[PDB]
């Protein structure tokens, strides 16, 4: 039923340590793009 | 009259009368300076002590070093590496710890 | 009709340009080699010496 | 001698074409360096259950 | 039991959650025709209150914080600005609906 | 002189995705629209590959899908992520209707419209293509749900029978079916496009659910890269379904040929359609039961004229928070009954989930946001 069983596993493994890999890095390049906002400061000047 | 200090190139440039030699304005007062009103101020702090050379009879120099001036605990005032070595002790106890849970569990439920 | 091209200016500008595509001439001619598995290439470089 | 980011910025990250460049071979030996690798690994954790490994008693 | 009913409403408000952010309740309305028109008739000061305080509440959802707690919008000095510019608003938009109806 | 605000054709990706301004505290669930869009793109090209080497007669169907999966290189691949990929597109449509109920989002009427026209699209794209295969679960699914929707008197029996191409499900049918599965994700696309026009032409919506114009970032690169993120997180999901478990969703039974002499024990749709069928189960009338269906779909375009409240997320509305988070309850519970036997004690606890959900989405909801208009001292 399954002859693709053990490329189909080794494919899960492959992708399995490539995910791992490209996970954080992703998370990383956002987390740049995105601590130019997650710093911001913000204040008030009313003339009152 | 002449020359005010000005124009974006740090040097003296062609000004009026009423311009380079009386720079304040014919108000009568000065109006009113407006605060700046904030979230949360940030903590401004300074770090430039660092450390100093190792090597035998140096007990003193490491006695001058653990001298605070940090508010800082003593297992986590030699910096870096007690501290990650801290970090790893308290990650494995508590992975032990909910693994010791888990384990119970398992050992309580027959088959 | 590019006799408009002719020039001190414009031939300072290839010149200029000649190295920025000769590298981006490289980069497309290593990613047809690696996309495509070409034996004439891959077989030169030492380490991937393995699937051929 | 600085930090070896300073030499990859120098040399290979400043330039757009360098960087394709860089990221290209990178992609080559990457590409050849996982693929044995994992395949190593695939065959560590199913040593003596795949065909190659039981091809030699049957391979004339 | 007014004192039931009225301790009730406070829990409510600090259960709504829009005071962690430094918001008034008028700030959450829904911007409506009317609502719209309400912010357009508000004094500068108030509109400018206004707009830097749902400028803070963007920024601290933005990085999933709230304000800290003495800094939390109390119940006793959330003004309700905007309800007599709605009140007229909706009086003056029933009028006109009445109108309609003759 | 740029060509990003002057060509005619970069002018329009500019304007949508590059320099279109966008809230700056939406959360990640506001990725899942997005993620829609590129499973739509990942399903046309896994089932363009599916489309090489399919025969659509009933002699070589089940035949041309095992040599899809047996001879085509990776053709196992490309039809089980074809399987997975509407399985997860069906995950982020979920995802996606319950984010604009749970924030607001419903107030965007023509948005609204076009969403539920294209969740109705997309249901009768993934029965056809379900149909497709030929399996035992597959001709009886069909059978079931077409000899249902002739429950409409006087007009039922001719339009089954039009819909069949005769009799029964049979060659002209699975024909029929395969031309308009194929013909189907092209309108859906069309009306995404429309989805999105209509959409920026208002701008889109924060969670706090106030006016987001005093805070906005442009799209690039923030929400570009948030949205790679979440597109490799997809893939993650997506290629663990696939590479580890391929039939968790799916059907033992389907991988049994088609038999008109046989009928299964059990007959059931895949989970995305199961929880109507429930309520397709829980009332014992047939045209009752097609109109509980209908409407069970319906009502979603119906709740735009059920807002009555001043404010517009459910961010600080704590107790329609409560009531909603127990219709996402009951309609697990649906979809848990729907795949059930039609046996005690299952019937009265679908009817009583039916029972609920009407109830939920039609009678307590604006009750609730006027008890909490009067508590926040708004509503006389
Ligand atoms: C938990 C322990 C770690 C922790 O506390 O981290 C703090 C951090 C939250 O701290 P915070 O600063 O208060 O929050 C702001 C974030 O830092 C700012 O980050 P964020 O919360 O905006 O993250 C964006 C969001 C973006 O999410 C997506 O793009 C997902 C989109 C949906 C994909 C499909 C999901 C549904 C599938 C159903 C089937 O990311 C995630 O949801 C997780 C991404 C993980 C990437 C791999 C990391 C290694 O938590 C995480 O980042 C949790 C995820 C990582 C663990
Ligand atoms: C998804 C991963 C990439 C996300 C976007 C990104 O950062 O792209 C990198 C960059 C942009 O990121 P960036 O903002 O870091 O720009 C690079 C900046 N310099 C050059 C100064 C280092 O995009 C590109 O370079 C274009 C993509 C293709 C690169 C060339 C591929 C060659 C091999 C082809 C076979
Ligand atoms: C349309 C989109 C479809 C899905 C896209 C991701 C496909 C990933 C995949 O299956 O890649 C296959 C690869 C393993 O390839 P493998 O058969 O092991 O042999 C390598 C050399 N032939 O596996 C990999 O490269 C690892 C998985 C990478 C997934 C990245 C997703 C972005
Ligand atoms: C699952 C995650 C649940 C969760 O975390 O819920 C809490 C979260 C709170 O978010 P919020 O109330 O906006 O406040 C943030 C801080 N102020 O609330 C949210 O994250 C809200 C999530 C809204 C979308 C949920 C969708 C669930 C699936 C619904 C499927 C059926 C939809 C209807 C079909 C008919
Ligand atoms: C125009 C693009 C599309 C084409 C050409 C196409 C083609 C096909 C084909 C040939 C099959 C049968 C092969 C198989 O067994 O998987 C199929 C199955 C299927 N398709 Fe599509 N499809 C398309 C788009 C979609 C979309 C958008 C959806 C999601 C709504 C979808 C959902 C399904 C499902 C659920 C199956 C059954 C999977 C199975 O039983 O194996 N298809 N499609
Ligand atoms: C065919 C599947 C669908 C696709 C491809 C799709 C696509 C999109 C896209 C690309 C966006 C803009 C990005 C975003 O805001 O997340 C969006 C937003 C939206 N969609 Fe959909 N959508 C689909 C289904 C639906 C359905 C079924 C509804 C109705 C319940 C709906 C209602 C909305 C609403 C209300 C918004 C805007 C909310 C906001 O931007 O804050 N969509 N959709």
């Amino acid at each position: 039923s399954e002859p693709e069983h053990d490329h189909r596993k080794r494919m899960g493994l492959k992708m399995l340590l490539m995910m791992g890999l490209l996970l954080p890095l992703t998370y990383a390049m956002k987390r740049h793009k995105w601590s130019v906002l997650k710093s911001r400061k913000l204040a008030y000047r009313p003339p009152k | 009259m002449y020359y005010k200090f000005s124009s974006f190139t740090q040097k003296l440039a062609g000004a009026w009368a009423s311009e380079a030699y009386t720079p304040q304005g014919l108000k009568p007062v000065s109006t009113e300076a407006p605060p700046i009103i904030f979230a949360t101020p940030t903590k401004l702090t300074s770090s430039v002590t660092a450390y100093d050379y190792s090597g035998k009879n140096k007990v003193p120099e490491l006695q001058k070093f653990f001298q605070k001036a940090d508010g800082v605990p003593i297992h986590l005032k030699r910096g870096l590496p007690d501290q990650m070595l801290y970090r790893t002790t308290m990650a494995l106890t508590l992975g032990g710890t909910i693994y010791c849970l888990i384990a119970l569990y398992m050992a309580s439920q027959p088959r | 009709m590019l006799s408009r091209f002719l020039g001190p200016r414009y031939r300072e500008l290839a010149r200029n340009w000649i190295p920025t595509a000769g590298m981006w001439g490289t980069v497309g001619a290593v990613g047809l080699v690696w996309a495509t598995d070409w034996r004439l290439i891959l077989d030169w470089v030492p380490y991937i010496n393995g699937k051929f | 001698s600085p930090t070896i980011p300073s030499r990859l910025y120098s040399l290979l990250f400043r330039r757009t074409s360098t960087f394709a460049l860089t990221i290209a071979v990178g992609a080559l030996f990457f590409e050849r360096a996982f693929d044995q690798g994992a395949d190593a690994i695939y065959e560590h954790i199913n040593e003596g259950k795949l065909w190659k490994h039981i091809k030699h008693k049957y391979e004339n | 039991s007014s004192k039931w009913l009225d301790g009730f409403r406070k829990w409510y408000y600090n259960a709504a959650g829009f005071n962690k952010l430094g918001l008034m309740r008028d700030d959450t309305l829904h911007e409506t025709e009317d609502v719209k028109e309400a912010i357009r008739r508000l004094p500068e000061d108030l509109y400018n209150d206004r707009m830097f305080r749902i400028k803070r509440a963007l920024d601290l959802t933005m990085r999933h914080q709230i304000l800290p707690k003495d800094q939390w919008t109390k119940y006793e000095e959330d003004k309700f600005y905007l309800e007599p510019y709605l009140k007229e608003v909706i009086r003056e938009r029933k009028e006109r609906e009445e109108w309609a109806k003759k | 002189t740029n060509m990003r605000k002057t060509h005619p054709l970069f002018k329009i990706i500019n304007h949508s995705f590059i320099d279109l301004p966008a809230p700056s505290n939406i959360s990640s669930w506001w990725n899942f629209g997005s993620l829609l869009g590129v499973c739509l793109m990942v399903q046309i090209i896994t089932g363009l590959f599916l489309a090489m080497h399919y025969t659509s007669d009933t002699m070589t169907a089940f035949s041309s899908v095992t040599h899809i999966c047996r001879d085509v290189n990776y053709g196992w691949l490309i039809r089980y992520m074809h399987a997975n990929g509407a399985s997860m597109f069906f995950i982020c449509l979920f995802l996606h209707v319950g984010r604009g109920l749970y924030y607001g989002s419903y107030t965007f009427m023509e948005t609204w419209n076009i969403g539920v026209l294209l969740l109705f699209a997309v249901m009768a794209t993934a029965f056809m293509g379900y149909v497709l295969p030929w399996g035992q679960m597959s001709f009886w699914g069909a059978t079931v749900i077409t000899n249902l929707l002739s429950a409409i008197p006087y007009i039922g029996t001719t339009l089954v029978e039009w819909i069949w191409g005769g009799f029964s499900v049979d060659k002209a049918t699975l024909t029929r079916f395969f031309a308009f599965h194929f013909i189907l994700p092209f309108i859906i696309a069309a009306l995404a496009i429309v989805h999105l026009l209509f959409l920026h032409e208002t701008g889109s919506n924060n969670p706090t659910g106030l006016n987001s114009d005093a805070d906005k970032i442009p799209f690039h690169p923030y929400y570009t890269i948030k949205d790679i993120l979440g597109i490799l997180i997809m893939f993650l999901i997506l290629m663990t379904l696939v590479l580890f478990f391929p039939d968790m969703l799916g059907d033992p039974d389907n991988y049994m040929p088609a038999n008109p002499l046989n009928t299964p024990p059990h007959i059931k749709p895949e989970w995305y359609f199961l929880f109507a069928y429930a309520i397709l189960r829980s009332i014992p009338n047939k045209l009752g039961g097609v109109l509980a269906l209908i409407l069970s779909i319906l009502i979603l375009a119906l709740m735009p004229f059920l807002h009555t409240s001043k404010q517009r997320s459910l961010m600080f509305r704590p107790i329609t928070q409560i009531l909603y988070w127990i219709l996402v309850a009951n309609l697990l519970i649906l979809t848990w009954i729907g795949g059930q036997p039609v046996e005690h004690p299952f019937i009265i606890i679908g009817q009583l989930a039916s029972i609920s959900y009407f109830s939920i989405i039609l009678i307590l909801m604006p009750i609730s946001g006027i008890i909490e208009d009067k508590m926040l001292k708004l509503y006389p």
